[PDB]
């Protein structure tokens, strides 16, 4: 019961002999390879630990390892930014004329007249408009000059070699015993406090010294190169108490608890920055500040080695009701000895938090000179969308694997998970009832507004000028939230966001942020994307209740996750398997997310995105999202093909890289086609007749070509028809927003 | 070996209940009664969905479908070694013992048992669809 | 078309066994019941299904523009 | 030129599509996945999981597979 | 499956057999026409006010009810054809056999378009 | 109800047998092995068509085989 | 604690809440190592791990001489700012 | 180094190494003579 650290010395040698030995890993895969299928086996079973092995403390040890080469990895890719940034970019002129100079940090070789993508983006520079917010996100680091992006670099790279130095001593050398790992008492509150809590303090350290003082001075207009340099304003006082008069006292009104007095620093403006058009700085600083003390506090709540504390154990066994029999009694243990349960609970919220960062960040520019950029912005909210939808899905995947792998039919009883897996049928069938009910009572207001505008009846149509719906709810918690900080808020100067209504912030003769109205089309999209929403869940859903048995097949768990068919008896049984239930919510994603991300396109363009004219503003659009989107057609004539002309006309110009991956994109999405609608069969016959061709000619390969499996050519289907399709929006968003 | 003869009076697991057992089929067409006889009560994992505490001694279950019965079967021949044999109860009472039908799980040979479905020819040396045409009757039949 | 080609018999038939099972249970429903037992469609059949569902579209599609493109004109 | 190009493109379709019909009729009744497929008739979902997959093994899934490209040229 | 606090409340197990389908014992006819009245007065609603003429003066509510009993007719057609396709063989509740539904049906037919015809007098 | 047939190319392995999920097919004597049993079907009455006993086949080709045909509540493994 | 605040009402409203919340531990008003609680709010003892050892007659551990005063000092900023933010400060 | 020069043999590297020497090869053929479009 003891909190302590423990370790095996030099478990694993390091050797080059087992990479000589490809399949090592694998029992199976350890014989050498006789058939094709073989090379595909290894790559498809190289990161399944729980199959190499039976033990929960060597699968345990691979895990932590690999997560450091991870971390290696991301540090490698960061360090690239920063480095790509400092030498072939156009930062500091950006720096200079941040609103008429398009952020650059890729140069393309002069080859192949490929030297055409390396367009003017301003600044004495010639590369390729990158929309990664980079640029906005230094600036408000204070980063003025590239040898403070170098430095950084540099840092970065030997962070990595940290990383997967510290990934091999933990394996190789100082190995932790699984004891070690099943502390979550302990991780809870180191990684609440230390990491999130210290975290936030750090920075709210880095925003208080370098990042308030400097982005001050560049908002004053003061040059980027005579900013005195950031240490300055930590050790000169007068510098900092200049700018922040409130340095002038000291750390004496913190510990007098006169916080007051830093109000200069530390303030609850609320709103949007006027000059730069995102949020105050001194803002994020008190945010972070406060968020600390929360996380710091929370770190000491689990109980650990001494007294004081909670047994995460003893509360969810506390939690048991009149309804839930048991209740949570048994999910502890599930928890601290499966690593599939706690995977799909990380991503699930994980992914989840991707998708409320790009709603909240997009909504309330974090970053200067950030909302102008239209590019960055839409590049960010389908980026954050679609890595979240992606962790969610998985979810649903390690979930169901943990059912047919880990479950123990012995643990749970009475408890939340048997009550359920007792009454799937009652779960499953009511979601199905509520998708199908959502579904006409969604897309058929749509199909009826597009036969009733053709057969030219107009005032039969669901919209703002005929059979209105808008959404009361929506537009109430909009003015409960403008109105909060002169009663709900009083502290605070501005409503949070100007979503909710208000003036618009104008920085360069462009929209920051403009009040968004939502109308009957907002009400038709919104309900849309519950209904998809819904019905991702119930595939999902639907894998992980019956991953185990059904009444077809009443013994799933003995067969596995990643099985194909039963047979083609039973009337056919085909994709029962739950990696078919989360193959098939992918494509479901990919629908349920390309509507999102096509709303905020059409609904920013035309209410948000523009030039602030003498009275009044000309947006992208101008305005035909209300009347333009309670139709079908509408969405393709107004939005796909309207918008579709910047990037089908993008040859020639610096934009001609996105009209080719356009295009190419396609060809992805449409060479899938040929594995998610064929067989095996009929390639595995096909190959047997190139093969006789090979083996009279005698070269015929010596390990025997198959075709790929039934579960293989299912993954590679969907893959490319993901990629093709992400890839065809990749480039028409950036194209149309980058060229308008 | 004697045909056992159902007891439809045999303590019954214990099991709260779940949506995904028996439908009208179990009336209107017929349903299927598994039988074993457990050493300790143990919790066993239902062919239908769910936990349930097996008791000691005489246990008696029921399912709408033969692969479910045949599944707990096996179930309690691995998990627990045990040997059920289970029925097909039809609508009139008409109880039909299914498993094994002979005493001899099925696996293991026991002389007694004729050939059925048995073609003494290797599957190459079956008839052309030819031979069978307009004869309504299947080349491995013939 | 893409549904019953991409798709395959399986998730619909355990969903068609639930739908099953709720209108068994469901009061005043449970009167009116089924003369034929609902199941998925055939392996082959879906293929079939989808292909006509794929085949209509890319004719009436086609046959819409072909017309209305050359008509406008 | 760009006559060239698409004459060549209807010859791959002309010569895919015959393909896939052709190696269908031809292994109609023979193959050696399934080497009594004559005796599985012609219309028959697959041969099951075993040997890898038989899915789409049938000669009705030349036919079906070969619409789409029939389609597509 | 399952005897939930919701399908097993007293009360609402005997709100279901106080419905006139739930009520054996009453004449099968009879329970059609308590049916179809209930199920054909509120019918006309939909079709009055988000129908085809439902800003046109006076013919808003004539229209409603005329569209509702046809409807009512359609439905009986439906119901009849059920009892001929489910009672090939007259299959207690005697509204479970051949001539059980032919009352039924007659009943709802007869009591749904006289529930039309009671919401078109209270307009 | 599918068509299960056990040619003489059997080598009397049990394989298939211990591979029925619904009780179909039973080991009978027979003299044209070494292991003096021979695979028979005597409830293809029962059959699913799941063609598990095949994929448990080790002979060339398939000494079991499963013709799927008719289709019954028990073919089409109904418990509805 | 700066510029001889010392005898400020800041200052003894830390103070009490530090100590208040000291003597509500000392004097088993409240959990401690050892006394634990329950899902009732009742003190029902507890086993540490460490085995802390403590001089103190009653068993206060310096684990609960930072976790009582650590409230008080959280409770006393609570207190002050609220007193400062309306007229009773 | 039998064992990490077996490693880089394996099909993965060694097709990684040849493309990368073909590739550069083209490029660099290009940078030096541009625009091949006929052998004249
Ligand atoms: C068809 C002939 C052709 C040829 C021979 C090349 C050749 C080259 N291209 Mg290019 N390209 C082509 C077509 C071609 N391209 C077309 C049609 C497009 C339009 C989509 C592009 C768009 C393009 C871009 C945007 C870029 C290149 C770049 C490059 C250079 C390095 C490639 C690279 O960055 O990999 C990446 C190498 C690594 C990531 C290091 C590997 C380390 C491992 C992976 C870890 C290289 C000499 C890059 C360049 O110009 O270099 C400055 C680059 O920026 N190409
Ligand atoms: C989450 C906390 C956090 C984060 C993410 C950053 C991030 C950054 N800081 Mg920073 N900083 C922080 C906290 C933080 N800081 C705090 C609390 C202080 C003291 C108030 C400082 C004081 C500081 C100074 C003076 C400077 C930076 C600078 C930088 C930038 C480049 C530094 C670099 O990588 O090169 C170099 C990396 C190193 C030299 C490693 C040494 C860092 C020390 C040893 C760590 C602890 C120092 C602290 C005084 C104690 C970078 C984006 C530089 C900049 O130009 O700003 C844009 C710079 O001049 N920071
Ligand atoms: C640097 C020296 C070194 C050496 C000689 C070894 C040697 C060995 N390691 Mg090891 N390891 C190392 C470093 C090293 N390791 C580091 C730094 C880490 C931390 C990440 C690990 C983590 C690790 C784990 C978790 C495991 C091993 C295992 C093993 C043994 C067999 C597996 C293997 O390595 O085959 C060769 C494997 C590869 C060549 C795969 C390379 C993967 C690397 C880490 C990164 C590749 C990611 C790639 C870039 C992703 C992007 C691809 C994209 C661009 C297309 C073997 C004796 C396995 C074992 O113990 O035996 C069962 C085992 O499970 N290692
Ligand atoms: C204040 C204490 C503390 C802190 C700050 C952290 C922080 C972290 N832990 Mg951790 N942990 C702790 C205590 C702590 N832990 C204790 C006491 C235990 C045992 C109960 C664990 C057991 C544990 C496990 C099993 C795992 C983590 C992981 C992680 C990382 C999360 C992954 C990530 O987002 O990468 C983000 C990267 C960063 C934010 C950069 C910071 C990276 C630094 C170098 C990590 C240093 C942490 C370490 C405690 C410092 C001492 C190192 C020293 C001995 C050289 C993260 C950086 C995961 C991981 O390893 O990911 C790779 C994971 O698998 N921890
Ligand atoms: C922290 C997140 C996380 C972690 C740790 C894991 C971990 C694991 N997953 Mg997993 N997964 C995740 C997220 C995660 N997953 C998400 C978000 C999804 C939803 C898409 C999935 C969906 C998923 C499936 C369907 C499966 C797993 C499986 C597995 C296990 C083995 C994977 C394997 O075989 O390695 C091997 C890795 C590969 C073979 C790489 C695949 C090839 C890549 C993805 C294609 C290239 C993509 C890229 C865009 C291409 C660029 C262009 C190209 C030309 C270069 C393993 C323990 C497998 C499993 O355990 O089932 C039994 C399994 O089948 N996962
Ligand atoms: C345009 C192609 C298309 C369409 C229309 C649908 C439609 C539907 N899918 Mg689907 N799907 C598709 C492609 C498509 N899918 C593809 C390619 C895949 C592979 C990834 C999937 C995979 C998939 C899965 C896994 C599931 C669905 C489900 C559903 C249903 C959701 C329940 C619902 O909302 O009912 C509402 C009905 C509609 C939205 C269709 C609108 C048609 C109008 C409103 C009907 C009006 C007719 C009118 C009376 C005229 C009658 C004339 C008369 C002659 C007939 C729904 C009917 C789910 C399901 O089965 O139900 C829960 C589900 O499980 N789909
Ligand atoms: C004499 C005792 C005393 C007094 C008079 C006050 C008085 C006050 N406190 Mg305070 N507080 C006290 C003790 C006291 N506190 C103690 C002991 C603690 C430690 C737990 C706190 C912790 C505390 C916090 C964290 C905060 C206050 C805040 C406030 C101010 C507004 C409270 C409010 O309406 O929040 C708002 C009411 C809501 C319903 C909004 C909160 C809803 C979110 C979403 C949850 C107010 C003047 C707030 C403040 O500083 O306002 C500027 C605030 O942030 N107090
Ligand atoms: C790049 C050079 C890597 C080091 C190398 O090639 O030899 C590396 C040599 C030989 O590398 C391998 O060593 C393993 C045994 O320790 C293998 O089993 C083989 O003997 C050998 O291929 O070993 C080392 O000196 C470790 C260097 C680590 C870096
Ligand atoms: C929903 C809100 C349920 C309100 C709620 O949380 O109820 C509360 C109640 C919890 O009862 P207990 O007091 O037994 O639970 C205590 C412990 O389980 C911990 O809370 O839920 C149930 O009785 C189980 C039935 C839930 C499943 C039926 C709900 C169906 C709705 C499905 C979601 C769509 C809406
Ligand atoms: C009588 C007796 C004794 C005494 C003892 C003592 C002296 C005690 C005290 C103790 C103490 C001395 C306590 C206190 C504590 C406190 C602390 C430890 C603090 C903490 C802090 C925290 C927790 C945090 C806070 C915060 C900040 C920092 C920021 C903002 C927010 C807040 C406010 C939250 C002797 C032995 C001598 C003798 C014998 C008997
Ligand atoms: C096309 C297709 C195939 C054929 C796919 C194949 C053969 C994969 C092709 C991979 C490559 C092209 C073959 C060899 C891979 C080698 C690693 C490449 C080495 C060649 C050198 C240039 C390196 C299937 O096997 C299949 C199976 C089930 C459903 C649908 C389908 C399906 O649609
Ligand atoms: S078509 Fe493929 S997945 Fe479907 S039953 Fe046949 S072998 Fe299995």
């Amino acid at each position: 019961k003891k909190v302590k650290i423990a370790v095996d010395r030099n478990p694993v040698e390091t050797s080059f002999e087992k990479w000589a030995k490809p399949g090592h890993f694998s029992r199976t895969l350890s014989k050498g390879p006789n058939t094709t299928t073989w090379i595909w086996n290894l790559h498809a079973d190289a990161h399944d630990f729980d199959s190499h092995t039976s033990d929960l403390e060597e699968i345990s040890r691979k895990v932590f390892s690999a997560h450091f080469g991870q971390l290696g990895v991301i540090f490698i890719w960061l360090s690239g930014m920063y480095f790509h940034g400092a030498r072939f970019s156009n930062y500091e002129a950006w720096l200079s004329d941040p609103v008429h100079i398009k952020p650059s940090a890729q140069v393309v070789w002069p080859v192949v007249g490929q030297e055409i993508l390396n367009g003017d983006v301003g600044g004495g520079f010639q590369g390729i408009q990158i929309t990664s917010g980079f640029f906005q996100l230094w600036r408000a680091s204070g980063i003025t000059s590239e040898l403070q992006l170098y430095t950084t670099a540099i840092g970065g790279l030997v962070m990595a070699a940290a990383m997967f130095f510290a990934g091999w001593f933990h394996y190789h050398k100082a190995a932790p015993k699984l004891e070690w790992f099943q502390n979550v008492e302990s991780m809870l509150n180191h990684h609440l406090a230390g990491l999130l809590g210290l975290g936030s303090l750090s920075w709210a350290g880095h925003q208080i010294h370098v990042s308030l003082p400097v982005n001050k001075l560049l908002d004053a207009g003061v040059d980027p190169k005579e900013i005195p340099l950031p240490h300055e304003f930590l050790l000169n006082r007068q510098i900092m108490q200049d700018l922040y008069p409130s340095f002038a006292k000291g750390l004496a009104p913190f510990f007098t608890l006169q916080w007051g007095e830093y109000s200069d620093f530390l303030t609850f403006n609320g709103g949007l920055n006027p000059v730069t058009g995102g949020l105050w700085l001194s803002d994020t600083a008190h945010h972070h500040l406060a968020i600390a003390v929360l996380f710091l506090v929370a770190g000491h709540m689990y109980r650990t080695n001494w007294g004081i504390g909670h047994s995460m154990k003893e509360i969810l066994e506390a939690h048991k009701g009149p309804f839930t029999g048991e209740g949570h009694v048994g999910l502890y243990e599930i928890l601290t000895t499966s690593w599939h349960a706690q995977l799909a609970i990380n991503l699930a919220l994980f992914g989840s938090l991707s998708i409320i960062v790009a709603h909240h960040m997009y909504s309330m520019p974090p970053y200067p000179y950030l909302a102008t950029d239209y590019g960055t912005q839409l590049s960010l909210f389908t980026h954050h969308n679609w890595i979240g939808g992606f962790c969610i899905v998985g979810a649903g995947a390690h979930a169901a694997i943990f059912m047919v792998r880990d479950y123990d039919p012995t643990n749970n009883y009475n408890n939340l998970l048997d009550r359920v897996i007792r009454h799937r049928d009652a779960i499953i069938s009511h979601l199905n009832w509520v998708c199908i009910f959502l579904g006409f009572h969604s897309f058929g207001l749509y199909i009826h507004n597009d036969t009733m505008s053709a057969l030219g009846r107009p005032q039969d149509m669901f919209s703002d000028t005929a059979i209105q719906l808008q959404p009361v709810f929506a537009q109430w918690i909009q003015k409960t939230h403008f109105l909060a900080p002169q009663l709900t808020a009083p502290t605070a100067l501005a409503a949070t966001s100007a979503t909710w209504g208000g003036d618009v912030v104008a920085v360069g003769g462009k929209v920051a942020m403009m009040p968004i109205s939502l109308g009957t089309s907002d009400f038709l999209v919104h309900h849309i994307h519950a209904f998809t929403i819904h019905v991702t869940v119930l595939i999902l859903l639907k894998g992980v209740l019956f991953a185990r048995s059904s009444r077809l097949i009443p013994d799933k768990a003995n067969l596995g996750f990643r099985f194909p068919c039963d047979g083609p008896g039973r009337g056919g049984t085909c994709q029962v398997s739950a990696w078919d239930h989360v193959f098939l919510g992918l494509f479901w994603m990919y629908n349920s997310l390309s509507i999102a991300i096509f709303h905020f396109s059409w609904k920013m363009q035309s209410d948000v995105w523009g030039t602030v004219t003498a009275s009044g503003v000309s947006h992208i659009t101008g305005g035909n999202f209300a009347q333009s989107a309670n139709t079908i057609n509408g969405w393709l004539r107004d939005f796909l093909w309207a918008q579709s002309s910047q990037v089908i006309q993008s040859y020639g110009s610096a934009l001609s890289a996105y009209g080719l991956m356009f295009l190419g994109a396609h060809f992805v999405w449409a060479f899938s086609l040929m594995f998610l609608f064929s067989g095996r069969g009929y390639w595995q016959e096909l190959i047997e007749s190139i093969i006789w061709a090979h083996s009279k000619l005698k070269v015929a390969p010596s390990i025997q070509p198959r075709a790929l499996s039934i579960t293989q050519g299912r993954a590679v289907g969907v893959a490319h028809y993901l990629l093709g399709g992400i890839a065809t929006t990749w480039s028409f968003f950036l194209a149309r927003i980058i060229a308008v | 070996w004697t045909e056992p003869t159902l007891n439809p009076d045999t303590p019954s697991p214990i099991f709260g209940g779940s949506t995904g057992g028996l439908l009208r089929k179990a009336q209107v067409e017929e349903f299927y009664v598994i039988t074993w006889e457990s050493n300790k009560e143990q919790i066993f994992e239902m062919p239908t969905g769910g936990a349930a505490i097996m008791r000691k001694g005489p246990n008696l279950l029921k399912f709408a479908r033969k692969e479910q019965c045949l599944a707990l079967t096996t179930q309690l021949r691995t998990k627990f070694k045990f040997t059920p044999c289970f029925y097909r109860v039809y609508p009139s009472g008409e109880v039909q013992y299914l498993h094994p039908k002979d005493g001899v799980y099925p696996e293991k040979v026991n002389a007694g048992r004729p050939g059925v479905n048995q073609n003494f020819r290797r599957i190459g040396e079956n008839v052309n669809p030819i031979k069978v045409k307009f004869t309504g009757n299947g080349t491995m039949d013939i | 078309g893409f549904m019953f080609l991409i798709s395959w018999r399986g998730y619909w038939q355990e969903l068609i066994e639930t739908l099953v099972w709720a209108h068994e249970k469901t009061p005043l429903a449970n009167l009116v019941y089924w003369k034929d037992k609902p199941v998925a469609l055939s392996i082959v059949q879906a293929r079939l299904v989808g292909l006509t569902h794929f085949s209509v579209g890319y004719v009436f599609t086609y046959a819409a523009f072909l017309i209305a493109s050359t008509s406008g004109k | 030129p760009g006559d060239f190009l698409v004459h060549h493109a209807i010859a791959l379709g002309l010569h895919t599509t015959t393909l896939i019909l052709v190696k269908g009729a031809l292994d109609a009744r023979g193959s050696k996945l399934m080497p009594d497929k004559k005796d599985f008739g012609y219309s028959f979902p697959c041969d099951g999981p075993g040997r890898g997959g038989t899915c789409d093994i049938s000669a009705y899934d030349a036919f079906y597979l070969a619409v789409f490209w029939m389609l597509n040229t | 499956m399952l005897e939930t606090p919701v399908t097993s409340t007293p009360e609402v197990a005997s709100y279901l057999s106080n419905l006139p389908a739930y009520r054996t014992g009453v004449a099968p006819l009879l329970r059609g026409v308590e049916i179809g009245r209930a199920h054909g007065f509120f019918l006309p609603g939909p079709f009055i006010k988000l129908g085809p003429l439902r800003n046109v003066e006076g013919a808003a509510e004539i229209a409603g009810c005329l569209s509702a009993a046809g409807l009512v007719i359609i439905l009986a057609a439906a119901l009849s054809i059920y009892g001929s396709a489910m009672f090939q063989g007259e299959p207690r509740d005697p509204l479970q056999s051949a001539e059980g539904w032919n009352e039924f049906t007659s009943g709802f037919t007869v009591g749904a378009l006289s529930g039309v015809a009671w919401a078109f007098a209270c307009t | 109800s599918h068509i299960v047939k056990i040619y003489d190319t059997c080598i009397g392995c049990t394989q298939c047998v211990r591979a029925c999920p619904l009780d179909v097919l039973e080991m009978v004597p027979w003299n044209g092995c070494k292991a003096n049993q021979m695979a028979s079907a005597p409830r293809t009455e029962d059959c699913v068509g799941c063609k598990r006993c095949e994929t448990a086949c080790p002979t060339d080709f398939l000494s079991v085989r499963v013709y799927l045909g008719s289709e019954s509540t028990r073919s089409m493994g109904l418990s509805y | 604690r700066a510029d001889g605040f010392i005898g400020s009402t800041t200052n003894l409203i830390m103070v009490a809440s530090t100590a208040a919340f000291l003597a509500a531990g000392k004097f088993g008003l409240a959990p401690t190592v050892k006394r634990g609680t329950d899902a009732a709010c009742k003190l029902v003892d507890r086993p540490n791990a460490a085995g802390l050892i403590s001089n103190d007659p009653s068993g206060f551990t310096a684990v609960d001489t930072l976790a009582f005063g650590a409230l008080g000092h959280i409770a006393g900023v609570g207190i002050v700012l609220g007193l400062r933010a309306t007229g009773n400060l | 180094m039998k064992n990490f020069t077996t490693y880089l043999s394996t099909a993965p590297v060694v097709a990684l190494a040849w493309f990368t020497v073909t590739a550069a090869l083209l490029i660099e053929i290009n940078r030096f003579f541009p625009d091949p479009l006929v052998f004249s």
